[PDB]
C-alpha cells in the first residue's frame, strides 16, 4: 500500500487518534513526529500523556505540569503530562473501602474529569500515548466499572451521598458519550508500532485481533530502527543483523501488504531532540526514504 | 420445585374485603368492650407491634442493627480482626500508590519488590472476606429463627394454654349456632370467645395506621 | 431450609416389621382369593411394573432411551444441527492438526491465518452446546412430569372411581370392627375391601422378586 | 554470585533439568552446550525436544526420527525430536468427541507414554526444550486434565471401555509419580534464558514468579549476544547499542546479584554449528570470558 500517513491528513473529520504498542520502541518520538507534521495543516491540536516517564520534558527541555500551555517554536503545541495519583490525593475512609470492593475506581474518574476539561475547550484534534497494554485497555471497561461502582455505593447506603451519586451519574453519561464517540470511526483512529523481532510482532498481532474483537479497524502500522546499509562502509555484525531484520521484514510483508501501511523509519546516531532535528525526523512520515533494495 | 421454569415451559402448550370489614366491626366491639369492663389484651397489644415490625421489616436492616450491636462490644474477636483488616487495607492502598507512581524503567528492581508486596497482600485480602462474610451470614441465619421462635411460640401458645378459661363472653343471642361453631373447637365455653382473630386479623387493625404513616412521611 | 447447616450449628450447643409381616399375610390371603374366584387386578398388575420401573429407574437412562428416540426421526431439526455440529468439529480438529504441525518461524503469516480460523470456529463451538443442552434438559423436564401424570393419575383415580362398587368381600367375622374401619372411609360397602394396599404395599410384592434379580446378575 | 554452572555439575544427584524462555534467543545452542559440557562428567545423558522446528538436524546434519540413537563424535549423545500429532494419528469417532469435551487430551497422553519409554531405560540424566510458555506450562496441569477426562469418559458410559479405563489409570499413577518427582528439587532443576531488551526481561520475571507460585526454585540465569567492544576497531552504531545493552545489564545486576547466577555469552560472527565449534561455544559456560569493563 501507500507507505506514508497521507490518509490521516486527508480526512480532516478525524478528531481522536490512538497510538500505542509496547516499551523499548520510543513511542514518544513517534508521537511528537505525528503532532508536528499534523500541525502543518491543522488549527488546534492537543497532546496528552499519562506515562509516568515524564518524557515531554526530555522532548523539549521545558517543565510542564497540570495545565496546558503553548511551548516555544509553535503556535499550536499544547500538552500536559498528568498523574492519576493526584485523584488518589483527592481521596486523601469509606471511599478507600470502596476501592477495596472494586480494585479500580479512581483512575477512571480521573480520566473522566480530564476528558471533561478536554471538551471544555474547542480544540480541533488530540493525540495519545499510553502505558503497557494490560493497563491501557481498561479504558474500554471504565463505563462498566463506573456503573458497577455506583450501584455498589448505593447498595451500602441501603456528608451527603446524593452529591456523589449525581457526580457519578454525570461521569456515567459523559463516559457513555465518549465511548460512543469512539466507535464512530470517522473521528477515532488507531495506529500501532512495533520493531523487527519476534515478540514485538507477537504482541502486535495480539493487539490487532484484540481491537478486532471490539470493532475498531486500522490501516497504518509503523516500524522502527530499520537499519539500511551504508554504501562502502560496513560492520560485519551489522550485515547479519540486517539479514535477520530482512527476514522478519519480509514476513510482515507477507501479512500486511493487502490493507495496511508500512512506515520505514531508520535509527539515527543520536536520540533526536531539539525542534529542528525533530522536524527532520518527522519529515520522513510523508516522504519515505528508500535506498535501492 | 420452583413452579416458575415449569411455568416457563407451560407457555409452550396453549368475599375477603367484606371479610375484613366484618373483622373491623368485631374489632370495634372488642375495643368498646374494654372500657366498660385484661392482661391478655396487652399480650395481643405487644404481638401487634411484633407483627408490625414483621411488616416494617428490613431483613438486612435488622442486621444493620446487629452491625452496631457488634460494633459495640470491645471484647469481640471479629471486630478486632475487622480493624486489622482495614489496617492492612490501608497499607495495601499505600503501596499501590507508590507502585503506580513509580516508573517501569529505572526502578525495575524496586518495581518488582513493589509488585511482589502487591500480590503478597492481595491474596490475604479476600481470605478475611471469606471469613467474616461467612460469620455474618451464619449469624443472621441464627438470629432470624432466634426471633422467629419468640414470635410464633406466642402465636401458638395463646391457643394452647388459657383456651378453656374464657377470655370474654359473647352477648346472648346475637350469633347463629353455626357462627358459634368456631368457639366449640378451641375448648372455650359456649358463649365466650377464643383467641384467633386477635392473632391473624388484628394485624389489619394497625395496618390502616401503617398507611397513616404512609401519609405522614410521604 | 436445608436442615443440615442448621444441624451443622446444632453441634455448638450440647412395630413396622410386624406391620410388614401382617401386610404379608394379607397379601397371601389376597393372592389365594383370586384362584377360587378381575380387570382391576390386571390394572394393579400394570401399576406394579410401573412402580418397578420407578425402582429400576435410570433418570438419565430414560433419557438415554430418548436419545435414540431422537436419533431416529430424520425430520428432526435438532439432530440435523447435531450432525452439522460434528461436521464443524471435524473441520475444527483438522485445522488444529495443521496448526500444531506448523512452525511459528517461517509461516508466520500462515501461522496467523490458521490462528484466526482457530479462534473463529472456537467461539461458534459452544454456541451449539448452549443451544442443544438447553433443549435436552428442557425436554427431559417436560417428559418427567409427562410420565408422572400417567403414573399418579392412576395412583389416585382408582381411589376416586370404583370405590363404592365393591372389588371383593372379606370373609364374615375375621376382622375386628376397628380393623374394618379402613373400608368405611373410601365409601366401599362394609365387608368388602378398597384399593389402597394394592397401591402402596403391593410394591413390596415384586420387591423381593427385585432382589431375586439381584441374585441373577450378581 | 558465581558466573558459571559449576553448581549443576557439583550435585550429581540431579536427574531432570528444565531450560526455557521465549523465542528469538537460540535455546537450542544453549541446550546442546549444556549437554556436551554435561557429558564430560556423566554416564548416560538424554536430550529430548518437542519443538516443531526440527533443529537438532540443523545441530548435527543428521536425520533423526522417533527412536533414540547415538550420534557420531560422542558415546553418550541420545535424542529424539518427536511430534505430538502422532498420537492424534493414533486417534485416526467418540474419542474425538471427547477431545471436544476437553480441549486438551492427546498431548498429555503422548507426553505420558513418552516418559514411560524414558523410564524404560537406565539413563543418568535428561534435558529439555519447549515451545512458547503458555503452551508449555500445561504439563503441570496434565495430571488434573487426565483425571477430569477419565471421570468424564466414565460419565458418558453410565470395543471395551474397561481397557481404556485401566490404561488411563496407568497414565494417572505414572504422571502422579513423575510430578511428585518434580517437587523433590534434588533431581529437578530449572534455568531460564533471556536477552538484554525490555520484553525479554519482562516475560522472564513473569516466568520466575510463575514458578514461585508452584514452589520450585532456581539459581542460574543465562543471557545471550552480549556484545563487548573490540579494542581499536569500532562501529558507531555498535557503541550506542553497547550503551543501551549496559543499561539493561546493570538493571539485571540490580536484581539478581543476591542469589542467582549470570552467564555472559557473546555472539559470534556465525551460527555456531559443527561439533568442535560447539565445543568452543560450550567451553564458556565454565570459564567466563571477561574483558576489562
Ligand atoms: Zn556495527
Amino acid at each position: 500500500m501507500e507507505p506514508t500517513l497521507q490518509s490521516i491528513l486527508d480526512q480532516r473529520s478525524l478528531r481522536w487518534i490512538f497510538v500505542g504498542g509496547k516499551g523499548g520502541v520510543g513511542k514518544t518520538t513517534t508521537s511528537c513526529s505525528l503532532a508536528i507534521q499534523l500541525a502543518k495543516v491543522r488549527r488546534s491540536v492537543l497532546l496528552l500523556s499519562t506515562d509516568p516517564a515524564h518524557n515531554l520534558s526530555d522532548a523539549f527541555s521545558q517543565k510542564f505540569g497540570k495545565e496546558a500551555r503553548l511551548v516555544e517554536g509553535f503556535d499550536n503545541l499544547y500538552a500536559m503530562e498528568i498523574d492519576p495519583n493526584g485523584s488518589m490525593q483527592d481521596l486523601l475512609g469509606v471511599m478507600q473501602d470502596l476501592a477495596y470492593a472494586i480494585p479500580g475506581i479512581d483512575e477512571a474518574m480521573s480520566f473522566a474529569e480530564v476528558l471533561k476539561q478536554v471538551n471544555s475547550l474547542s480544540y480541533e484534534t488530540i493525540v495519545f500515548d499510553t502505558a503497557p497494554t494490560g493497563h491501557t485497555l481498561r479504558f474500554l471497561q471504565f463505563p462498566t466499572v463506573l456503573e458497577k461502582a455506583l450501584a455498589k455505593v448505593s447498595q451500602l447506603s441501603g456528608q451527603t451521598l446524593s452529591d456523589v451519586m449525581e457526580k457519578l451519574d454525570s461521569l456515567r453519561v459523559t463516559i457513555s458519550e465518549v465511548n460512543a464517540q469512539f466507535k464512530d470511526e470517522r473521528l477515532t483512529t488507531f495506529v500501532c508500532v512495533c520493531i523487527p523481532e519476534f515478540l514485538s510482532l507477537y504482541e502486535t498481532e495480539r493487539m490487532i485481533q484484540e481491537l478486532a474483537n471490539y470493532g475498531i479497524d486500522t490501516h497504518c502500522i509503523v516500524v522502527n530502527q530499520l537499519l539500511f546499509p551504508k554504501p562502502g562502509s560496513d560492520c560485519e555484525q551489522c550485515t547479519a543483523r540486517r539479514r535477520m531484520q530482512k527476514k522478519y521484514l519480509d514476513q510482515i510483508e507477507e501479512l500486511y501488504d493487502e490493507e495496511f501501511n508500512v512506515v520505514k523509519m531508520p535509527l539515527l546516531v543520536e536520540e533526536v531532540r531539539g525542534k529542528e532535528r525533530l522536524e527532520k525526523f518527522s519529515e520522513m512520515l510523508i516522504k519515505p526514504f528508500v535506498p535501492p533494495e | 420445585v420452583e413452579q416458575a421454569i415449569e411455568l416457563a415451559l407451560e407457555f409452550f402448550p396453549a368475599g375477603m374485603t367484606l371479610w375484613r370489614d366484618v373483622m373491623l366491626a368485631l374489632f370495634v366491639l372488642g375495643a368498646v368492650a374494654w372500657w366498660r369492663a385484661m392482661s391478655l389484651l396487652l399480650v395481643i397489644f405487644l404481638l401487634e407491634l411484633v407483627v408490625q415490625l414483621v411488616n416494617t421489616i428490613g431483613a438486612k436492616t435488622i442486621n444493620n442493627l446487629l452491625w452496631r450491636f457488634y460494633l459495640s462490644i470491645p471484647g469481640s474477636p471479629l471486630a478486632k480482626d475487622f480493624a486489622e483488616q482495614r489496617a492492612k487495607q490501608k497499607e495495601y492502598l499505600q503501596v499501590r500508590h507508590d507502585l503506580n507512581a513509580t516508573s517501569s524503567q529505572d526502578e525495575f528492581a524496586k518495581w518488582a519488590r513493589l509488585q511482589r508486596k502487591h500480590d503478597k497482600l492481595m491474596d490475604e485480602l479476600e481470605k478475611k472476606k471469606s471469613q467474616l462474610d461467612a460469620h455474618r451470614t451464619s449469624f443472621s441465619r441464627k438470629l432470624t429463627i432466634y426471633r422467629w421462635i419468640l414470635t410464633r411460640g406466642m402465636q401458638w401458645f395463646l391457643c394452647f394454654w388459657f383456651s378453656s378459661q374464657p377470655m370474654f363472653w359473647l352477648p346472648y343471642g346475637w350469633f347463629p349456632y353455626w357462627v358459634e361453631w368456631l368457639v366449640s373447637f378451641p375448648n372455650a365455653p359456649m358463649g365466650s370467645v377464643s383467641i384467633v382473630v386477635w392473632q391473624s386479623a388484628c394485624s389489619g387493625v394497625l395496618a390502616l395506621v401503617i398507611e397513616a404513616v404512609m401519609a405522614v412521611v410521604r
